[PDB]
């Protein structure tokens, strides 16, 4: 009977047992918390320059379409969940199929007309038939139907570059080339870079959930003809359910500055340092070329992206992402990429300046005191306490000094004394303070009589 | 002769039902938001019936004999 | 006519132009040339760890056949010269194929025994056939017929994950995983780290020039239906042109060690620091598992590799590693993988000792001066001029002193000079020595009377 | 009645012949490290008319009538 093929081909593949939501999981580096500590100093600033571990996980269903599996990706496509997958370089289960219903969201396609059926779908039928209908709907609809891009946008500080494999997708570390990636900038933190990427979605082809796993296959794919070609709980099915169109790119942001909120302002350009030259590499758009543009300039790159935030409606949109369900609930399937990797943090400590002015008509005595972070033959870190060559000498008529700290001091203390004339109490704390930070400038001032002296400490 | 049907209106009528022996023609109505789809009476293609029978009061309408004909985007919302 | 066809599909593929020897190219990372150095001392030495770019090309015409491709591979599959190869995750033109001839070179099969010939060649049906021959002959001749294993060998210091990609193909961020690389060792120098790669084959599959490119796809196959699935000049065919079966394993060797010879060592154990524990990734050998062992020991893994020395004669072998061909003529394929990277080198530089020894019945000076690497508070390179505070002091009865330097000092100077007697010259110069090397103990000794001193310098 | 008929001795005789009317018999012969492989007469099967005919002074043969019988492996060097 021809219904008790479909139910052992349907028992076949709800009988397969895997973590639904851990079976798709990229590993990239594993390492071990070693840390690492450099300091110099240079004009101004004591720079600390640290090396630590740091994780990133991040989860994704929108899987990206390259020109590398582009001849792959088509709605209704059948995929083995395995290594090919996480790679972005999926496979094709070689395998008769059965008849695939797409439907394409464009608007004014009504009634019917937003529906297309393949009977051998393939690559080539699959895409000959949905550029067919776009291109109807081209003829028929695009001059009276607008069609506005939604925009997906998403951002991060580069670190490594498996660390944007695991936040685009092991796939990156080719399509990002042309970026060419200043990794050697980072490691010295003379610049930061932000890598961000841009996906404007005219219109989608999706499949619905067929009746029953066997309706993706021929009447007549077996479950021997499954597990003879290795579909099984290692490596379960997957088909493609839906397909985004439209134009993506990637932009790298190389800052100089040292500012924090560098994301902000690109987050917030998208609809304030505007340093940092860009380098655009956008997937797909005209024909006509410019796979690559550079540098910055300012907002060219905000004419860049404008330019394709409408369907241009000459040609159907390049594909540029796809998303997989897994055949046996329909469920969505998630792709989960875990990386160690090296975080570089750089941290400046400005110098400081303390200025000592003894104005007062009495003699004056200063003593400063400091703590002082250090290194020694071996490299080993040092904390000692420190003391001014000046303490306890008599000072001043006009009286005036500045003593220049480098970043790797902290906690000034201060002590300031006026003669009195009393020879019972010859000298009285005129001021005295401790745990003082090391804020760029500094004035520790006295000025008054011997009976009523007076004193400021004031941060300029 | 079959036209989309819909017992209803809906924005999307998908259903292609072949007309019974009364209705020889095609309906499709625009109205405000609205939209019809009807198996309809050439005889009764014109305002005054429509407007009363859908109960509506302002439409734009059109009506076909060829299989299939009412749809949406015979007119322009 | 059916013999149009013919000439219509070997016009097509003979019409493609690549380069040959350039279509297949890897490229990893590209790096500006920064440099770096991080000095500090220790006990006994004063170490120096530089880090550079340093580049790696590697060419390669057998591939290595992964769990992940296992499905893919196999004598006479068609594959795309694409992203997907050099990935070493090619793909299967989906395509009818023509009937293929494979030999299998198995000791004992003469005359005609060691040909297959498949119809309709897949993964399923052309295994299941070598399968079937393979184990034939187990039947028959394996019993009186020896298969020694002929091995490949292949090693290098590990330096960066990006460096073994170009080594052992991109595919190893995966194979090679359970070895757990410890990089966080290596850009500290505490341990030098080795991968080797072992493969022993006992037999191939390999497949004879077709007569012409068509015979390689079906009797129907058409130049659009290459053209339709994007075969073409930027991706032309290959095919499989052998497949290499046996076994095949990925070993890590962690040494302490400062010595050099650590891999004329490695090479010479396969067939002298035994320090190092090991970690082998075995890749196929007898199905009762043992994917994974570690550690060393010393030469369990000797026992390991004589394991697979000879083919068991069991099961048919696992495949390891195949090769490609070109369609248009037939010529083998061969895929470059550029890189590049940072080479971490550590230098020591052993602290030294000098000694002066005075026994001479008579007054005697030493002198003694040196060079001294060192930076300043910003930390650039800084070299000065030294001298030890004992230079011109009058010395000795028994007068002995050690001086030891760190080994960032160079370029010793010593003079001795010994009282005479004389008032028209009471000083005279016994010995001066200048650019006089850091060793780790030298003596200089003067001994005798006033009217013939003696000395010596001397490297103990 | 087809043998391995090579007109040499080869290591590896891939030639399927089909016999004349003068052979009834497939021979295949290995003496030190040659191998011979012939259409033969049975009632010349015998080690006085082979080592003759073929001028070689010391050998195994075997000679059968199924076709292609005469292959390497009937015999162990
Ligand atoms: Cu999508
Ligand atoms: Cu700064
Ligand atoms: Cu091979
Ligand atoms: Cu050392
Ligand atoms: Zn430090
Ligand atoms: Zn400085
Ligand atoms: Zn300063
Ligand atoms: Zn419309
Ligand atoms: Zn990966
Ligand atoms: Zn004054
Ligand atoms: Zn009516
Ligand atoms: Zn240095
Ligand atoms: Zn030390
Ligand atoms: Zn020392
Ligand atoms: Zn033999
Ligand atoms: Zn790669
Ligand atoms: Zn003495
Ligand atoms: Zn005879």
């Amino acid at each position: 009977n021809s219904e008790a093929a479909k139910k052992a081909l349907n028992d076949y593949i709800w009988g397969l047992q895997y973590d639904k939501l851990n079976i798709l999981t990229h590993q990239g580096e594993k390492l071990k918390n070693h840390s690492s500590r450099e300091a110099f100093h240079r004009p101004g600033e004591y720079v600390v320059i640290e090396k630590k571990k740091q994780s990133i996980s991040n989860a994704t269903s929108k899987l990206s379409v390259s020109s590398a599996n582009d001849d792959r990706i088509f709605p209704g496509a059948l995929l083995k969940a395995d290594q090919s997958l996480l790679e972005n370089l999926p496979t094709l289960i070689p395998v008769n199929r059965g008849k695939t219903t797409i439907s394409v969201n464009l608007p004014g396609l009504k009634n019917g007309e937003s529906n297309l059926t393949v009977e051998n779908p393939s690559n080539s039928t699959v895409r000959t038939a949905v550029n067919n209908l776009v291109e109807k709907w081209i003829q028929n609809y695009s001059k009276t139907h607008a069609v506005p891009a939604r925009m997906q946008y998403e951002s991060i500080s580069a670190q490594s570059m498996s660390q944007l494999q695991a936040k685009f997708g092991a796939d990156f570390s080719k399509v990002g080339a042309p970026l060419n990636v200043d990794f050697s900038s980072v490691h010295k933190g003379e610049k930061q870079v932000f890598i961000a990427n841009f996906r404007q979605v005219y219109y989608t082809a999706s499949v619905d959930s067929p009746n029953s796993p066997s309706a993706l296959f021929g009447s007549g794919i077996t479950p021997t003809d499954l597990i003879n070609r290795g579909v099984n709980s290692k490596t379960p099915p997957v088909y493609v359910s839906n397909v985004s169109y439209g134009r993506a790119m990637y932009v790298k942001f190389e800052t100089t500055s040292k500012s924090t909120k560098v994301q902000a302002a690109i987050d917030a350009v998208v609809k304030i340092l505007k340093n940092t030259k860009i380098c655009a590499v956008v997937l797909g758009g005209n024909p006509g070329e410019a796979s690559k543009v550079c540098t910055g300039n300012i907002d060219t790159l905000k004419d860049l992206i404008q330019k394709g935030s409408n369907f241009s409606a000459q040609s159907p949109a390049v594909p540029i992402s796809y998303t997989t369900s897994f055949v046996k609930d329909n469920s969505i399937a998630t792709i989960q990429n875990n990386t160690d990797y090296i975080e570089t943090k750089v941290t400046s400590y400005k110098d400081g300046a303390l200025t000592l002015n003894h104005d007062g008509a009495f003699v004056a005595r200063f003593y400063v005191y400091w703590e002082e972070l250090g290194h020694d033959a071996e490299g080993y870190e040092t904390i000692r306490s420190r003391s001014w060559s000046g303490n306890g000498y008599n000072r001043g008529a006009h009286y005036s000094t500045t003593l220049r700290f480098k970043g790797n001091v902290r906690n000034i203390r201060v002590k300031v004394l006026g003669a009195t004339g009393l020879a019972w109490e010859p000298w009285r704390l005129i001021y005295s303070k401790n745990d003082l930070p090391l804020v760029p400038q500094r004035n520790i001032s006295t000025w008054g009589t011997t009976l009523h002296p007076q004193f400021e400490d004031k941060v300029v | 002769l079959q036209c989309y049907n819909c017992p209803n209106p809906t924005a999307d009528c998908k259903t292609a039902v072949n007309c019974s022996s009364a209705f020889d023609a095609c309906l499709i109505t625009k109205a405000g938001l609205q939209v019809y789809n009807k198996c309809w009476k050439f005889e009764h293609c014109n305002f005054n019936d429509v407007t009363t029978r859908l109960r509506e009061n302002e439409l734009t309408y059109y009506c076909c004999k060829k299989d299939l004909c009412n749809f949406n985007e015979q007119l322009e919302n």
